[PDB]
């Protein structure tokens, strides 16, 4: 059953194994991290007890630092409240498409995706339906395993992501993931 | 910062929709 060993050879270490794992992880973290209520026995975010490597830990702080700030924006937060909910499968695919509809197949929009889904994950957590939570994470790994996979693989894994968040005045980063995602919410429908 | 003043009847109805799907 040994075959020949464990982990043969294949140019490009950061294969999909280390990626797919960091896919259901990172998210699974930022999720039960900011929404992880204290004294709440029986967490709806069942999957991984805790992150082993600290590689994700640090990357997790980035989602918490920006989340606390971005989540403090009455603008973006309001827009998400103006986008009625009647089909998370249609809109999700719609908005996710608008993100990089012509931009430049960059990748930054990705980060915004995690935040955009967060609302659907946490928002549905209150509706009293933990099923949607698991159904959501599915749309992520699916898109990431059907897309970012190729690109992310050429970016050196999720490392390229953290490597990008290493510039000066971050005020430019928040204006990017927002100016791109926000726009999607602007076109979708402008009602108030 | 609190209370959305828009999630009471909007939701209660969002789910109801139809009795016994």
């Amino acid at each position: 059953m040994d075959g020949s060993g464990e982990q043969p050879r294949g140019g490009g270490p950061t294969s999909s194994e280390q990626i797919m794992k960091t896919g259901a992880l990172l998210l699974q973290g930022f999720i039960q991290d900011r929404a992880g209520r204290m004294g709440g026995e029986a967490p709806e975010l069942a999957l991984d007890p805790v992150p082993q490597d600290a590689s994700t830990k640090k990357l997790s702080e980035c989602l918490k630092r920006i989340g606390d700030e971005l989540d403090s924006n009455m603008e973006l937060q309001r827009m998400i409240a103006a986008v009625d909910t009647d089909s998370p499968r249609e809109v999700f695919f719609r908005v996710a498409a608008d993100m990089f509809s012509d931009g430049n197949f960059n990748w930054g929009r990705v980060v915004a995706l995690f935040y955009f889904a967060s609302k659907l994950v946490l928002k549905a957590l209150c509706t009293k339906v933990p099923e949607l939570i698991r159904t959501i994470m599915g749309w992520t790994l699916d898109f990431l395993r059907e897309r970012l996979l190729g690109w992310i693989q050429d970016q050196g894994g999720w490392d390229g992501l953290l490597s990008y968040f290493g510039t000066p005045t971050w005020q430019t980063v928040t204006i990017f993931v927002a100016g791109v995602l926000t726009a999607s919410l602007t076109i979708w429908k402008k009602m108030g | 910062c609190e209370a959305l003043k828009k999630a009471l009847r909007r939701h209660r109805f969002l789910w109801q929709r139809r009795q016994r799907a």
